């Protein structure tokens, strides 16, 4: 829902 | 409206810096952030066994200052992804960080982190007043009191790497009497606090159904869900057995089913119908005709979502010669109207319920101290300055003032900087 990205 | 800047000489907290060179999956860890205009780029999460947890350097909350000499203050979330997925397998990549700016944080409790933290300093000033003859209590409360939950759980692991004794055992054989209890609940986590809170109000064969009623009836599906989870961890009993050891009857089903914390999570959009046909079913069921339906009411009150029961306790006025809160007094007694009594009261307005509890322990002759001390430590960090302003624009004067003339002492003081100041 909240941007989130792996990295 | 959050802290946001873009220049780095604004900024408040602590910077450290990282090199971190890239694996097989990534660098490990998640980046939350650059939504709104001004949003700050923080860690979400770490990767255990990854680049950065690996590191240790890198933490939750912290905010991205600058990625391989490069600020990134300000950049959207877009950009500073394709940065860190542009380098390649076994490059490395130096991230500087700024610590002090959290996440996840309630901007409605009154005690908040500390900004400049030190778990090594608190934990030897702590030290310090635990042997000094006499303890100073005042130190261990002005120091605890001024931290968030998160950080008073680093300051007993700083306290244990250094003396080898635990903080909690140690705080327990140098203060004594209602301070004692305020610490030790504060140096423990919300589950394991409510955990330990809840068994007991079950401990004896005797139950203290109101500690019972109050925390299984305020707490959300999340909070439940840590507390079921974090209690069969430290009794060795699912939280449902001992429930079921210590009530009966429609007060026992109702607790099981508040306590599986499996209530629907509100919906986006307003089901008007279902929120008219509840209603006819809390009506149809309790006032219209004779006796009572409970099993209808558990079934409603504990399912349907906060929000969607709020419109339908204000339709049920349509139907009801009485509103819920009157329609449970004479529908039930006992038990089972208290717990009925206590969930509506957190559907309509949770911060009033507990105001009221709080006002109800200092009302009359002398202090329902265990009902202050736990509302006062669990909702520290959750909605305590809306609690506050329920109270002052009831009761008049400021629960501050009350807490004042109900304690004494630095178990006053203790309370006291839990609350926040005088409304
Ligand atoms: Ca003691
Ligand atoms: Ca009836
Ligand atoms: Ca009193
Ligand atoms: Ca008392």
């Amino acid at each position: 829902t909240r941007r989130e990205t792996e990295v | 409206k959050p802290f946001f800047t873009r220049n780095p000489s604004e900024l408040k907290g602590k910077f450290i810096h990282t090199k971190l060179r890239k694996s097989s999956r990534g660098f490990g860890f998640t980046v939350v952030g650059g939504d709104e205009p001004d949003e700050f780029l923080q860690i979400k999460s770490l990767v255990l066994d990854g680049p950065a947890a690996l590191d240790g350097k890198m933490e939750t909350g912290d905010v991205i200052v600058s990625v391989n000499d490069t600020c990134v203050l300000g950049h959207t979330h877009a950009q500073v992804v394709k940065i860190f997925q542009s380098i390649p397998i076994g490059a490395s990549v130096d991230l500087e960080l700024c610590r002090g700016y959290p996440l996840g944080s309630s901007a409605y409790g009154s005690v908040k982190a500390y900004t400049n933290f030190d778990a090594e300093r608190d934990a030897l000033n702590i030290e310090t007043a635990i042997k000094t003859k006499g303890v100073d209590e005042v130190t261990i409360v002005n120091i605890l009191t001024n931290r968030s939950n998160e950080q008073r759980q680093d300051i007993a692991f700083a306290y244990q790497r250094r003396t080898k004794k635990e903080l909690a055992s140690a705080l327990k054989s140098a203060l004594s009497g209602h301070l004692e209890t305020v610490i030790l609940g504060l140096l423990k986590t919300p589950a394991q606090y409510d955990a330990s809170e809840l068994k007991a109000s079950m401990k004896g064969l005797g139950t203290d159904e109101d500690s019972l009623i109050e925390i299984i009836c305020s707490r959300t599906n999340q909070e439940l869900q840590e507390i079921n989870r974090v209690y069969k961890e430290m009794y060795k009993t699912d939280l449902e057995k001992d429930i079921i050891s210590d009530t009966s009857g429609d007060f026992r089903k109702l607790m099981v089913a508040l306590a599986k914390g499996r209530r629907a999570e509100d919906g986006s959009v307003i089901d008007y119908e279902l929120i008219d046909q509840d209603a006819r079913d809390l009506y149809d069921a309790g006032v219209k005709r004779k006796g009572t339906d409970v099993p209808k009411w558990i079934s409603i009150m504990t399912e349907r979502s906060v929000p969607h029961l709020q419109k339908v306790f204000d339709r049920y006025k349509s139907y009801s010669p009485y509103d819920m809160l009157e329609s449970i007094r004479k529908e039930v007694k006992g038990d089972l109207e208290n717990a009925f009594l206590n969930l509506v009261q957190c559907i309509q307005n949770k911060p009033l319920y507990f105001a009221d509890r709080l006002y109800d322990s200092m009302k009359g002759k002398g202090t329902r101290d265990k009902v202050l001390i736990r509302i006062m430590v669990s909702r520290s960090e959750v909605d305590m300055l809306k609690i506050r302003s329920e109270f002052k624009r009831k009761y008049g004067k400021s629960l501050y003032y009350y807490i004042q003339q109900d304690t004494k002492g630095d178990y006053q003081k203790a309370l006291l900087y839990l609350c926040g100041g005088d409304d």
